[PDB]
């Protein structure tokens, strides 16, 4: 249940001593290393052609956040504040009131994406699949406050990415 | 995979290993990106009877630490456990 | 009320350690102004040392001033050896901070703090 | 209670209880409590004058051989008058066991440094100084190890706030990173999460 | 170290280089604490100025007992031949 | 048989482990006689030292001495005998068989608070 790395006493007969002296004087392991580097010279490189090729992702991927809707246009978030209760960065800020038809909806739904640790606890805490974390990772900004998302940005991300978000949830909801 | 047999033989010679049997680039041998839907199993507490929670309550069988000595014969000297058994050398590959 | 001491048995040994620490800082201040190339004068840094020592001038417990001498030696050791940068040395001189309102009336004007 | 309950290790519980009796009767000058947890961990609670005898005994005794200092830790408990709880996690490689040695101090009483017993302790108790303010007497190089060089206070004390008292920014006027009093654009929202109902009746403290 | 009057004049020269002490009230028997009105740290840096002038390290037990310029010149004499 | 290495780095191979262990065990007992008889450290360490000394005297082999001293290599058994001797010389100075120096405060080891 254990093995000894580097507990080999070398053979001291003239054959092995001449082997090690030929290794010293004729640089045999150095030519071995040159041969291994030369072997990688003639391989096809592992380089993908970004942006025209994309790295492989799964339907579980945790990228940009989005607020979703039912298949009626009604937004799924019913202001229950589980996602900011579980948010380990406290990146989520929610206010709420009954809207004009008496429905429990949010007035504020902020996610500071620069506090956010992208761990998907909000999408697993959400009882109505409202907040999800979409597949978008190509959303670098040029200013810090463009990453301080309010509810309108998250609803636009939901409307923007729903055709993909719904298919990824369709692929992964039986594991959840 | 698309390497010609001359470059493939040169590459196998300079590495010293057969490199086509173990390629580090992935091809059609990997799993399909579209999978059938699973049917996941449930745990052993998914029962309709003999399943009272107080008979499987893990958090409530934790007890406070038993105070052995407190400040409020020819008994054998003890160790914290028996001494650790000496490890046996590997039968698989000892490097001996 | 029988406590284990740190270094000083009573306040006279404690003031001896305060006094030696002050001597060490007073010797060090020209070197600190030179090699950190501070924009202060040596008299100004020495006034800051005297201000930091007069800040703790109310303490009557030997263990507390033993710890004050220990932390002052740690500050000195971080300043002699160049472990602090120029910014850490100039953080004693609150230069970018606005002057706080002192009397009742200006504190009333700006806000709710007492 | 088979599939979901952690199975109790009765053999190790009995062995660690017997070894706790052993340590308590070899060193009754310092040992105050000995307790074995339900998940079979042995704590020795000692008086702080016996940091060097108890740790040197556990390091050098033929039935201990706790040659490895795993971890050294303070815990701040502000309701106790000796608020700092200095925890020694020792590892025996000979007997394949672990022991916890615990002692106490307040802000002003020093604990004797244990670098003469374990050279591992050199940075650990220096971290305890940096984070809690527990001075370790007769330490080789006791100073800060983790906080910034001009840092005031000890951050892992529980009366120290989460964001501290000062914050940094670059200031272009003085060409220098400066320290200014801390102001949050969003305050850390404190959540009172504790349930008003008792969870563990076995841990119920008796009333006054 | 050569003459005692030169040592006392040089002690008074160090004390008149020190800015907080009034040179009018600065005499040989002028007490630092209760006459000149000095903090203890003022006396500590006075002793350090004396060490800078006369080139020998005055310890702590015998610098606390230096409360007038005459005590300073008596201590500098007693640590020398003169 | 001349063990070539102990495997532990810095642990030199002892040429005569039996005589070294006999000297160390009798020296532990000589030092340990200076402790009072009611001290449990004296009784426990005399007990395990007499057991180890009986095992050392009763086995001429070194490998079987390793398997029944049950303490790893024989050179680290020698090292632990040295550590026990140094510990006993420190325990004479500490006198830890004395009564408890101080009771703790009343809720010092009470968890949770
Ligand atoms: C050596 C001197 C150059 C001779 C050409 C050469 O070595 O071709 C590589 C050719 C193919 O090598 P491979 O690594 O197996 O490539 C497999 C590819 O996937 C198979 O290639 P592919 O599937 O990628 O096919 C497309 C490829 C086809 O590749 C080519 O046409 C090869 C380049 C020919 C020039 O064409 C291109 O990508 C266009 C490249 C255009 C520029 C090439 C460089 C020009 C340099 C001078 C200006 O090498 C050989 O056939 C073995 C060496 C032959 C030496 C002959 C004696 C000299
Ligand atoms: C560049 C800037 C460098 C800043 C350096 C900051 C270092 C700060 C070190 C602080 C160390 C201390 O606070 S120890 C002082 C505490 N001492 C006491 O509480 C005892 C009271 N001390 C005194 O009254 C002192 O004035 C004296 C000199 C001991 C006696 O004076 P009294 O007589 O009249
Ligand atoms: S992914 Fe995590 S850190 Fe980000 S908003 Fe959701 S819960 Fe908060
Ligand atoms: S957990 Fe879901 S429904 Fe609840 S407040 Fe958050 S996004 Fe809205």
């Amino acid at each position: 249940t254990y093995k000894y790395v580097n507990l080999r006493e070398p053979s001291m007969d003239m054959k092995s001593v001449t082997d090690r002296a030929a290794q010293t004087l004729l640089w045999t392991e150095l030519i071995r290393g040159l041969g291994m580097t030369l072997s990688y010279l003639f391989r096809e490189p592992a380089t993908i052609n970004y942006p025209f090729e994309k790295g492989p992702l799964s339907p579980r991927f945790r990228g940009e956040h989005a607020l979703r809707r039912y298949p009626s246009g009604e937004e799924r978030c019913i202001a229950c504040k589980l996602c900011e209760a579980v948010c380990p960065a406290q990146a989520i800020t929610i206010e709420a009131e009954p809207r004009a038809d008496g429905s429990r909806r949010t007035t504020r739904y902020d996610i500071d994406m620069t506090k956010c640790i992208y761990c998907g606890f909000c999408q697993e805490a959400c009882p109505v699949d409202a907040i999800v974390e979409g597949p978008n990772f190509e959303f670098s900004t040029e200013t810090h406050e463009e990453l301080l998302y309010n509810k309108e940005k998250l609803l636009n991300n939901g409307d923007k990415w729903e055709a993909e978000i719904a298919a990824n949830i369709q692929a992964d909801y039986l594991y959840r | 995979a698309s390497a010609t047999r001359l470059i493939q033989g040169l590459r196998n010679w300079a590495s010293g290993r057969d490199l086509q049997a173990k390629l580090q680039l992935r091809y059609q041998e990997i799993s399909k990106r579209t999978q059938p839907p699973p049917k996941l199993p449930v745990g052993p507490s998914h029962r309709l009877s003999n399943n009272y929670y107080c008979a499987r309550d893990g958090r409530r069988e934790a007890m406070p630490p038993s105070i052995v000595m407190s400040s409020q014969s020819e008994k054998k000297a003890v160790s914290p456990a028996p001494p650790i058994k000496r490890w046996e050398l590997s039968q698989d590959e000892p490097y001996l | 009320t029988s406590v284990k001491p740190i270094f000083s048995r009573d306040m006279n040994e404690a003031k001896r350690r305060v006094r030696e620490l002050y001597r060490a800082w007073y010797r060090e201040v020209p070197n600190t102004v030179h090699l950190f190339q501070l924009d202060i004068s040596v008299k100004q840094g020495r006034d800051k040392v005297r201000e930091m020592f007069k800040k703790n001038a109310h303490v009557t417990d030997p263990r507390v001033v033993d710890l004050l001498v220990i932390k002052g030696k740690m500050e000195l050791e971080e300043t002699i050896n160049v472990w602090k940068q120029r910014t850490h040395v100039m953080r004693f001189f609150h230069e970018t901070e606005a002057p706080r309102p002192k009397d009742f009336l200006s504190k009333f004007y700006v806000g709710h703090d007492p | 209670t088979r599939p979901t309950v952690r199975p109790r290790n009765d053999v190790a519980h009995k062995q660690l209880s017997a070894f706790g009796e052993y340590v308590a009767e070899i060193l009754p000058k310092y040992v105050q409590q000995v307790q074995v947890s339900c998940f079979s961990e042995l704590e020795i609670c000692i008086h702080p004058d016996g940091v060097i005898p108890v740790l040197t005994f556990l390091r050098d005794h033929s039935n201990a051989q706790f040659k490895s200092l795993a971890d050294l830790t303070a815990v701040d408990i502000p309701t106790r008058q000796n608020r700092f709880e200095i925890v020694y996690n020792l590892l025996s490689l000979r007997f394949n066991s672990r022991i916890r040695v615990k002692t106490y101090t307040d802000e002003l009483t020093p604990v004797e440094s244990s670098v003469s017993v374990y050279k591992a302790a050199n940075w650990y108790e220096r971290e305890i100084w940096d984070m809690f303010g527990v001075f370790f007497a007769n330490h080789p190089d006791l100073r800060r190890i983790l906080t910034d060089y001009g840092f005031e206070g000890h951050p892992f004390r529980k009366d120290f706030p989460l964001s501290g008292y000062v914050e940094l920014r670059y200031d272009d006027e003085v060409k220098r990173v400066v320290a200014e009093p801390v102001e949050l654009a969003q305050e850390f929202r404190k959540f009172d999460l504790n349930s008003p109902w008792e969870a563990f009746p076995a841990y119920r403290q008796p009333p006054e | 170290p050569l003459t005692l009057e030169g040592i006392k004049d040089r002690v008074l020269y160090v004390l008149k280089l020190y800015d907080k002490i009034d040179p009018e009230k600065l005499s040989v028997n002028s007490h630092f604490m209760k006459d000149l009105g000095l903090d203890s740290l003022d006396q500590v840096e006075i002793i350090m100025a004396m060490e800078d002038e006369f080139g020998f390290e005055i310890p702590d037990i015998d610098a606390e007992k230096l409360m007038c310029p005459q005590e300073i010149v008596d201590y500098i004499a007693d640590k020398k031949d003169v | 048989l001349l063990k070539k290495t102990t495997g532990l780095v810095g642990l030199a191979v002892c040429e005569t482990p039996h005589e070294r262990l006999k000297i160390l065990y009798t020296k532990i007992l000589d030092v340990l006689g200076h402790i009072p008889k009611n001290a449990a450290y004296r009784k426990y360490t005399e007990q395990i030292t007499n057991e180890k000394l009986s095992i050392v005297k009763a086995e001429p082999d070194v490998k079987k001495l390793e398997e029944q001293l049950q303490g790893g290599q024989i050179e680290e058994v020698i090292l632990q005998a040295e550590n026990e001797l140094s510990l006993a010389r420190k325990m004479i100075q500490w006198k830890p068989w004395e009564p408890l120096v101080e009771e703790p405060p009343a809720s010092q080891w009470k968890w949770p608070i």
